[PDB]
């Protein structure tokens, strides 16, 4: 029985090392399972002593039996699970909401309250709704790296990016045509038959009295 | 007298005591969050200031309300900037037009010097716009404000220095913004109308004021009064002065650079500066202290813009995206905390947009990164500061035993592997072999397992036990205890650090605190007694359970703390860190990195191969922060590392001190005016938790166990490397840690494919490391981490794809007229300016813009100290008291031209643009002086200025200053105070080590040893200095140097008179040259023409009394710029037009045409790199652990053997010197000497034991494209080469520096090439015959007196392994 | 020999079970670890509890 | 030679240790 | 076969010590 004995010798030595390290690391004050459960149920928070759990998921679920309330121990486990969710294709990848994406585009544009600011709001909302915000941001950045400015990048993205083909411009409710921003007044036009974004129509301003003006860029 | 208030800002800005001044004047203020200050009784030294009549008239027609300091900050800067020109009569001295005149003259001089050296006329031309006198006054917006604040800051230093007289004050009355300075405070006074500015109310105009006055009708308090007041401290005023000086220097350097180049200059343009400066000021005014949260983002934003420059990959824009998102989040919080409308906060959006939308080059972003501190610093609150620390150090962590287990086993493996590759064998195991099978048959056969198979059998390292290593009773330095440190008080008297009136009771026990004053007070101080103290756990006594924090000086966060321990616990910490740094921290390479684009291909292939050429290597790096590690360490994790260290040193309980002691203390900040919120008289022994203070700290603190934590970090990186099977190289700066992953590709791979795959591999590693540290309780935050293919921090510098980027402003913007010296010394100030200038040139490619600033501030120091010295009465005029008439422009100029070695005040040597270490300062100084006098047209003054009357100096002065002259003016001020410091040591000292080192007859020993070292038949001063540094006299001088920077030791009326008389004498010697003359010496010198002959004659004449007719050797070496001349062989056609030119032994230099990397283009030489590396071209026994004493004894024996002759009686000269350091006999020592018996004594001493420069003082990009060849200089390439003046390591530095300086502004192309040669001249080369020193008498003094000092003596020199 | 075959078959099952469980364990830290270690080190060195031991009673360690 | 007999005796002691440790693991480790 | 016996005895030794440490906790 040499093989069936040598395998047992090596496995036993390894098991011995690992469990000896564990007991020395948390020793002499660690709370056993019964005492831990009693303290938690009776006080509502876990004891100030070290404890040993079977899995990370068991630690995420350690709460008082009577009511479910988060405790310092639970928070520690949730932080660690969020770390475990990391993947190496999306390490430090920016996650941006529609409002958040718009703020970035504004940082790259010159002036204030120009037609390109309205175009940026509209495009960011449409792209985020269809779940293509990361691809949209990467395409914008690529055009910037080629050597162009943000305005040419936005016009080219409106023409070619897939999420905007055959999309009707949104409608904005205003009191009158004095409410539209001053730099955008000169670009207002009459509503075309079938407006669409990939042809250069940003949005539709509808006044309080049914008068509609189309913004052209 | 010795100490004065600090010239520059070095302390945190705390405004607690201001609340106490306002309550005593009847005003309202709410700086502090501490409720003790609302109702305590005012301290008497503050309450008495309300009685001054000057302060009561200054406060007439003011409101009861005050405003915080920053809400005014904006208006203060603007008002001083625009109003300072109407107050020129206040600083009519300082002669502004003369400052500009001197600086212009100095640039013209340096241009002439460099045109002559480089051999090309007209390399440097005239932009007549920078050269007119009216350029800086008319076009720099900070000129007049800077001069006014230099004057006012000197007044403020004088008033604060006086201990409080109630009549000592200063004031300044302007169009707006009146100022008033009293003991510790400065009061700013502004009209109300300029703050309201046509708004509904005061809070409507400045919303940040809602914190003090929530919503109250303030108009009843503001109608009848025309002014409003802000109370602040002296540090706020000094910080304003610092901001003006920094902004002035920065604007001037940028403006001049853009006139010099005008196409691409490596400095941000002036549009960007004007915009950023104004918008940051507005952000600070509006958001007060918080604004710093937004302004703190300037540095990461600059880095993120640099990173977007290589070959496009989406990941290259991720860091920038993360930073932008982070910036607006902060804004969204601030706008809800102050209820700010979107239209009000336009300044914050303009700040971020100005940075991003400016499309600068990587060089300009790297320089703009340096403007981080140009807006001032925030106010700190100790409760806000300690909330963050408390939360992080009391939190609970979730740890995984498997990860902790594996990183511990890797720790033990690293130690074992380093031992084996050092001593060729396994250490002596004492554990049972049966437990670990894989390791047993490697131990029995004395072989070490390979890197590949280590992971499979990793567990077996848990059982390995062995014999102790690293004996404890010896540490190398033993001078770390003497050094200055800050300590806390003992726990019986822990209240004594607070004010009695703020506390509300008188503490029962009152306490000294400084380390230099407490090391001298300790009567015994053994080193074994500290060990015993730790081993017996003596500290756990109730007396040593106090710990206190203190805040850091110049940062932009809410407050970072460094900790302070009682005196004896500080000794325990110091001993543990020293033991670790010598013995075991050596097995962990924490700086193994070098920049991979600059490394040879063969080395990369060998290093990046997992096991052991047709392969391509591409690296990618990421950066992590080590600052957030300290508070996250828990005992459950570090028990095992600490226990294994205890075993490795044989000691027990030594490395556990921090985790055993820190959780038993009461954590608080020791601010004089902010005690813990809730401490009372009966509550005092066991106080409770409150906002300031708390119990049960569970983590570490910033610097307590730095060595051990860095070792654990290296162990986790090695564990990750075993897990991912990729080669890693890590490096540690002060704060950041950079990790580089090396990946291998086939030869036929597209460049885009390599760029993408390298970043993917670096990301696998970053994810793995994040998990490994998260299961140890330390959380990397992926948002502030970036992964990049080109960007790196390596030294304190930044590289992009191997191209070094400039960082010159960081050091040149802090240039100023005054520095921190003793009694406001003029040489101290000028020397500080000179060193800052030489570092600044090493980090850029523009020379003249920085040189103008350095010269400007030199002349300014002279004028300011002439008429506003702090050590004299208020108006004194040093020059009138000395010479009976004021100084002229020409006299000041001649002092600033004469080199310091000759007794003048010139510290900006042009030769230091080429290399820092100059072989001989006398010959180079003579070369520079001759050139300057030829430019100035006063060529007849040369022999008058160099021939000055020798002073009275002993032999010890000549031994301490080997290469200098005996002139009174070149001597430093500290040499006049040293004698006093030594006297106090023999009065106030009880330390046994110090009393034994400074025994009763030590002065006679120093005198006798110095006289003996200069008694050889040819005298050699370099040899004498080298020997003197290692005898007990050198140790005595080192200890004096450590203890000098103290108070009441250096200080201890008649001291003021001694210092005043010394200062007047020094001014007479610097600024009068007809008074100091030897007509005989000048008559003798006029015959020589070479600078070497002149230096030899001056050294012989100056030290005639010491030399006694013998002749001096080994000191004079030729100046390189006079020995070699530059001759141009071939220049391309596009450079001939730019240099405006129309058409044997030598070193040959050329420019390499092949370019490897470039950013942004190939148009400047400093924007590109190449392949070359010209700097790379240029013991039978050994003890494992040699102490410092043994190293120095070996060096002395080596030097003295090499100097004397073989047929001599060498042993009897060696015994008296060697018996004073170690216990070996003579014969055993020779067994450690390396190979000898080759050299030429005069020549080979300088190169064998001298100190050289390993590189040119330029940016390191040029060296990578230089082809230097020293094969063509004939018979000097060892025939007459070992027997000449030439140093062949310095010609390479000169060749690289000439190539760099000549093409610093030229516009390059793909067709340009350059080749020249450095030609040898005959005047300076000498043939130095081989010569021996003959000692006719052994040393007759008993140097054997220090067998009790372990600081000096090694009782058992070889107790470690013989090896 | 048969008693040995049965004991080995029990031992291998137990050992594999322990190692599989060890792969998934996780622990949490507490504040009583370092003070308990300090208390034990002082008794081992001197034989009596450390002076002003009241703090150790507050942490629940002195026993 | 004593070792073979000792090995026969020890396996019983090792089995007892394993049973005791399987017992202690059920009380130490939280698994709710 | 002697090496096996020695290894088993060593393993038994360690088991006894590591069981004592666990006995302290419960
Ligand atoms: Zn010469």
């Amino acid at each position: 029985m040499g093989r069936t004995l040598e395998a047992i010798s090596k496995g036993m030595s390894e098991m011995l090392a690992k469990y000896d390290h564990l007991v020395i690391s948390t020793g002499r004050t660690t709370a056993p399972a019964a005492a831990f459960d009693a303290y938690l149920n009776e006080h509502g928070v876990p004891p100030p002593q070290p404890a040993i759990f079977k899995d990370l998921g068991v630690a995420q679920q350690a709460c008082s039996k009577g009511t479910m309330v988060k405790n310092a121990t639970t928070d520690a486990a949730d932080k660690m699970s969020k770390v475990l969710e990391l993947s190496e294709e999306t390490f430090s990848k920016p996650n941006l909401s529609a409002k958040d994406l718009a703020l970035l585009l504004f940082t790259h544009l010159p002036g204030n309250n120009t037609p390109f600011h309205i175009l940026a709001q509209v495009l960011s909302k449409i792209a985020y709704k269809s779940g293509k915000s990361g691809a949209f941001l990467d395409a914008f950045h690529q055009i910037l790296s080629e050597g162009e400015n943000a305005q040419a990048a936005l016009t080219r993205l409106s023409r070619t990016f897939d999420a905007f083909l055959g999309v009707v411009p949104p409608v904005i409710r205003v009191k009158n045509f004095q409410t539209v921003p001053r730099p955008c007044q000169k670009s207002l036009r009459a509503v075309p038959p079938n407006p669409t974004i990939d042809k250069g129509w940003v949005c539709v301003y509808s006044s309080e009295q049914g008068e509609t003006r189309a913004l052209k860029i | 007298p010795t100490q004065y208030p600090d010239a520059r800002l070095s302390s945190p800005i705390i405004l607690d005591q201001c609340d106490l001044l306002a309550r005593s004047l009847g005003l309202y203020s709410h700086y502090s969050h501490n409720p003790k200050l609302r109702n305590c009784r005012i301290p008497h030294h503050i309450y008495r200031l309300r009685n001054s009549t000057a302060l009561k008239t200054f406060l007439q027609n003011c409101s009861i309300l005050t405003v915080p300091f920053h809400s005014i900050w904006d208006h203060i800067l603007t008002s001083i900037q625009y109003d300072a020109i109407n107050h020129v009569d206040d600083f009519k001295y300082l002669l502004p037009s003369e400052l500009v005149k001197y600086a212009n003259w100095d640039n013209e001089f340096l241009k002439a010097y460099l045109n002559k050296i480089l051999g090309l006329d007209h390399v440097f031309s005239a932009s007549a716009r920078s050269q007119c006198e009216d350029f800086s006054p008319k076009e720099n917006p900070y000129y007049w404000g800077m001069l006014l604040l230099v004057h006012l800051s000197q007044l403020a230093r004088r008033i604060k220095g006086q201990r409080g007289s109630l009549r000592s004050n200063w004031k300044f009355i302007g169009t707006d913004l009146e100022l008033f300075g009293i003991a510790d405070f400065v009061i700013f006074k502004v009209p109300v109308k300029t703050i309201i500015r046509n708004a509904v109310s005061l809070q409507a105009s400045k919303p940040g004021l809602r914190i003090w006055y929530r919503d109250q009708n303030l108009t009843p308090y503001l109608c009848d009064d025309e002014f409003i007041v802000s109370v602040a401290s002296y540090e706020c005023f000094i910080m304003i002065k610092d901001v003006f000086i920094e902004r002035y220097n920065t604007w001037e350097i940028c403006a001049r650079a853009w006139l010099e180049d005008s196409d691409g200059a490596d400095y941000p343009p002036l549009d960007v500066l004007g915009e950023l400066y104004n918008q940051g000021d507005q952000i600070i005014a509006m958001y007060l202290e918080d604004g710093f949260k937004l302004i703190k983002h300037l540095e990461p934003l600059c880095v993120s813009c640099i990173q977007t420059h290589g070959i496009f990959t989406p990941r290259k824009y991720w860091f920038q995206s993360q930073m932008i998102k982070s910036y607006y989040d902060e804004l969204h919080d601030l706008n809800l905390k102050l209820q700010i409308s979107d239209n009000k906060a336009e300044c914050a959006q303009n700040f971020i947009k100005t940075i991003v939308q400016a499309k600068l080059t990587p060089q300009q972003y790297c320089e703009l990164f340096s403007l981080q501190k140009h807006w001032g610093h925030p106010v700190l609150y100790n409760d806000v500061a300690l909330d963050k620390v408390k939360k992080h150090a009391q939190s609970t962590k979730i740890l995984k035993p498997k990860v902790m287990f594996e990183t511990f086993c890797v720790f033990k493996f690293i130690v074992a592997k380093n031992h084996y590759h050092s001593q060729g064998s396994w250490y002596k195991t004492t554990h049972d072999l049966h437990l670990t099978p894989y390791l047993r048959q490697h131990i029995v056969s004395n072989s070490f397992p390979s890197q590949a198979e280590i992971y499979q059998h990793l567990w077996e390292w848990y059982f390995v036990e062995h014999e102790p290593l690293f004996s404890t009773k010896i540490i190398s330095d033993l001078s770390i205890f003497i050094k200055d440190r800050a300590t806390a008080v003992n726990q019986e008297c822990w209240d004594s650090v607070f004010d009695r009136s703020v506390l509300g009771y008188n503490p029962p026990v009152r306490f000294s605190k400084r380390v230099p004053e407490q090391f001298l007070g300790q009567a015994d101080f053994s080193l074994n007694q500290i060990l015993e103290f730790a081993e017996k756990l003596e500290y756990l006594a109730p007396s040593y359970r106090n710990f206190s924090f203190s805040l850091k000086e110049k940062e932009l966060n809410i407050g970072r703390t460094f900790g302070k321990l009682p005196y004896r616990v500080r000794n325990v910490q110091t001993l543990a860190e020293a033991l670790l740094a010598d013995g075991l921290a050596k097995a962990f390479p924490s700086n193994m990195m070098v920049v991979t684009e600059r490394e040879q291909k063969e080395a990369l292939l060998h290093q990046a191969s997992w096991h052991h050429e047709n392969a391509i290597v591409r690296g990618a790096s990421f950066v992590t922060d080590l600052e957030k590690y300290n508070l996250a360490f828990r005992y459950e994790f570090t028990r095992h590392f600490i226990d294994y260290c205890n075993r490795c040193y044989g000691v027990k309980n030594l490395f556990d001190w921090m985790h055993f002691l820190i959780p038993l203390c009461y954590m608080h900040v020791s601010d004089f005016y902010s005690p813990p919120h809730c401490v009372t008289e009966d509550n005092r022994n066991n106080p409770p938790d409150c906002a300031n203070a708390y119990h049960y700290h569970l983590g570490g603190i910033e610097g307590l166990q730095q060595k051990l934590w860095t070792c654990i970090s290296c162990a986790q990186i090695t564990l990750v490397e075993l897990k991912t099977k990729l080669k890693l190289k890590s490096s540690v700066m002060g704060d950041n840690q950079c990790i580089t992953t090396l990946s291998l590709f086939p030869i036929d791979a597209p460049n885009d494919y390599q760029e993408n795959e390298a970043e993917l591999n670096a990301a696998r590693v970053a994810v793995e490391l994040a998990i490994t540290t998260g299961y140890s309780g330390i959380f990397l935050k992926p948002e502030e981490t970036f992964v990049h293919s080109g960007f790196i921090y390596f030294g304190k510098k930044q590289y992009l794809n191997g191209v070094q980027l400039p960082q010159s402003l960081k050091t040149m913007a802090r240039c100023g007229p005054l520095s921190d010296s003793i009694f406001d010394d003029l040489q101290g100030s000028l020397a500080s300016i000179g060193t800052s200038f030489e570092r600044g040139t090493s980090e850029t490619r523009h020379i003249f813009p920085s040189r103008w600033i350095a010269s400007f501030h030199s002349m300014l120091a002279i004028n300011l100290l002439n008429q506003n010295h702090l050590g004299f009465p208020l108006g004194f005029n040093i020059d009138i008291s000395c010479f009976k008439k004021p100084l002229t422009f020409s006299e000041k100029l001649i002092a600033l031209i004469t080199p310091q070695v000759l007794g003048g005040l010139s510290f900006l040597n042009p030769e230091k643009l080429f290399y820092r270490n100059i072989s001989d300062p006398l010959t180079s100084g003579l070369f520079q002086l001759k050139n300057a006098l030829e430019f100035l047209e006063k060529e007849e003054l040369f022999y008058i200025l160099i021939s000055k009357k020798p002073g009275l100096a002993d032999a010890s002065d000549f031994v301490m200053n080997p290469l200098g002259l005996n002139v009174p003016g070149s001597k430093e001020i500290i040499t006049f105070l040293r004698q006093t410091v030594r006297e106090n040591i023999t009065i106030t000292s009880q330390n046994r080590i110090i009393n034994s080192l400074f025994h009763i007859g030590s002065d006679l020993e120093d005198q006798r040893v110095c006289e003996w070292l200069l008694s050889s038949n040819p005298v050699m001063s370099r040899f004498a200095a080298d020997i003197f540094s290692r005898t007990p006299s050198g140790k005595r001088l080192q200890v004096l140097g450590y203890l000098e920077g103290t108070r009441t030791l250096l200080a201890s009326g008649t001291m003021l008179m001694k210092l005043r008389e010394l200062t007047r004498n020094r001014w007479k010697s610097w600024f009068s040259y007809i008074d100091a003359l030897d007509d005989d010496l000048s008559e003798s010198l006029e015959k020589f023409t070479c600078t070497v002959d002149v230096a030899n004659f001056l050294r012989a004449y100056s030290w005639s009394d010491v030399l006694k007719g013998k002749r001096l050797i080994g000191a004079t070496l030729p100046c390189l710029l006079e020995q070699f001349e530059v001759k141009w062989i071939n220049l391309s056609e596009d450079l001939r037009e730019q240099f405006n030119l129309s058409s044997l032994n030598y070193v040959s230099c050329a420019l390499d045409r092949k370019v490897v990397q470039k950013h942004p283009s190939v148009n400047r030489l400093a924007w590109t790199i190449g392949n070359r590396a010209p700097y790379i071209g240029s013991p039978p026994l050994r003890v494992n652990c040699p102490s410092a004493a043994l190293k120095e004894a070996i060096e002395m024996v080596s030097r003295l053997l090499w100097v004397t002759q073989g047929t001599a009686d060498r042993e009897k000269l060696l015994i008296p010197l060697l018996n004073s350091r170690v216990n070996l006999d003579y014969q055993t020592v020779l067994n450690f000497l390396p190979t000898h018996y080759s050299g030429n004594i005069v020549h080979r001493y300088n190169d064998q034991y001298g100190q050289h420069s390993f590189m040119a003082n330029r940016m390191s990009n040029t060296s990578t494209r230089a082809i230097i060849s020293t094969n063509t200089l004939g018979k000097y390439a060892g025939q007459a080469a070992i027997d000449s003046n030439i140093i062949f390591q310095n010609t390479i530095n000169l060749g690289v520096a000439v190539l760099d300086i000549a093409l610093s502004l030229a516009k390059l192309s793909s067709a340009s090439n350059v080749t020249f040669r450095l030609m040898l001249n005959k005047c300076c080369t000498r043939h130095v015959p081989s010569e021996y020193l003959y000692f006719d008498k052994p040393l007759d003094v008993d140097l054997n007196k220090y067998m009790d000092n372990e600081l000096v003596y090694d009782n058992d020199p070889l107790c470690s392994g013989i090896k």
